[PDB]
């Protein structure tokens, strides 16, 4: 029986791109999410509730993409631009119907892309299956 | 179908009224047709537990009031001047057929996001009964 | 069929101590009665992976540390979401694979602005997505 469902948090992240890796596995059921590149690959077609809590300093804005058949599917965004130096926590989610073989990543704004680096909090990106279709 | 899902967003640049329900007028997914979109409510067709939540975008002051039943369950308020912020929200519900569930806003009423920053509401059905 | 679920708000009037367990009094769901609204403990009967999740409102600097054990609890994240002079909202979430006697809680550090009451919910939730 399908049981998909992932945490991952940031800590040493690959850096470069405007794909948000999150690096660290926390949760990993039937191993759908790709530590290194940041993708969660849906092997089970169904709808899928995916959400993010990424902390930042700066300036954040932050996107749910996914792909089917190679071709990038661009969603809502969801922005923190406080931009005070202070720990702020962007947040958003939605439900994804999905095909087998669609990715599905979370990715930044090239000019607000601030996500902080250390060890006093996290980010996080989790999603889960609701049910198959 | 035996199952219940939505995520439903809202587009459209003017904020919702004061002390109203906030319609969200456009779909991501809603097979269904549990939200609606021409009243702004969910109106449960399976019963059983729900999850609900919504991320909302706003430049000022706001206020997200989740309403079951003509019942205000839960507030959350975020508060912000000029610059962007996500007010979130959410709630686990065990639901009778015909019950009714949206968001609203208070005094506090702003979901004016900026450029890329949108407002989503989704709910699920988890187990039906 | 194991329906699992909960949702309880923090209504207690009260500060938080460095380390103290954070209590969400008032109980919205508990299906299962997993959830312990005396201690602000969830423990696993059903071994399998839950989905946790909050949100909290409060009037200046917040961290929380999500914690998992049967008989010393350890923190998995800690999330932390400043506000200077104002009024804010913040939210963590994690899905975690749990065996039957751990338990979850959300726990309290240095910075400890919490707001529970009419108006401004603190809420913690959590739920069953697959028993193993």
């Amino acid at each position: 029986q399908p049981r998909p469902a992932f945490s991952a948090i940031r800590r040493n992240p690959p850096m470069g791109g405007n794909v948000v890796i999150f690096d660290t596995v926390i949760t990993n059921q039937e191993e759908p999410y790709q530590n290194h590149s940041g993708r969660f690959v849906c092997t089970v077609p169904g709808y899928y509730y995916f959400t993010f809590q990424v902390l930042s300093q700066w300036e954040i804005c932050l996107s749910i993409v996914s792909s089917s058949r190679g071709q990038v599917r661009r969603s809502l965004g969801f922005c923190d631009t406080t931009n005070k130096g202070l720990f702020q926590v962007v947040s958003g989610g939605m439900v994804l119907q999905l095909q087998q073989g669609d990715q599905v990543w979370v990715e930044k704004d090239p000019k607000k892309g601030h996500i902080y680096q250390g060890s006093e909090a996290d980010s996080v990106f989790s999603g889960f299956l609701i049910f198959p279709s | 179908k035996f199952q219940s899902v939505f995520t439903v967003t809202r587009q459209t640049h003017q904020p919702p009224a004061p002390n109203s329900l906030i319609r969200f007028n456009a779909v991501l997914t809603n097979p269904q047709g549990d939200y609606d979109t021409s009243t702004g409510k969910f109106t449960c067709k399976v019963p059983g537990l729900y999850y609900f939540v919504y991320h909302a975008s706003h430049t000022a002051n706001l206020c997200v009031l989740l309403y079951r039943s003509g019942v205000k369950v839960v507030t959350f308020c975020g508060h912000t001047s000029k610059t962007n912020q996500v007010n979130s929200g959410g709630v686990l519900l065990r639901l009778q057929v015909g019950e009714e569930v949206w968001l609203a806003v208070n005094d506090y009423y702003d979901m004016v996001g900026i450029q890329g920053s949108d407002s989503v509401f989704s709910g699920f059905l988890l187990f039906p009964d | 069929t194991q329906k699992i679920a909960f949702s309880a708000t923090r209504t207690i009037n009260v500060p938080l101590r460095r380390d103290q367990t954070i209590r969400f009094d008032h109980v919205i769901t508990n299906m299962n009665n997993n959830y312990e609204p005396r201690s602000g403990k969830f423990t696993c009967k059903v071994p399998g992976l839950y989905y946790f999740t909050y949100h909290a409102s409060s009037r200046g600097n917040l961290c929380v540390n999500l914690m998992r054990g049967r008989e010393r609890a350890q923190k998995v994240v800690t999330f932390c979401d400043y506000a200077y002079n104002t009024f804010q909202v913040t939210t963590g979430g994690m899905v975690l694979k749990l065996e039957q006697g751990e338990n979850v809680f959300l726990q309290a550090t240095d910075k400890n602005s919490l707001l529970g009451m009419e108006g401004a919910n603190s809420i913690f939730s959590g739920f069953l997505l697959f028993p193993d």
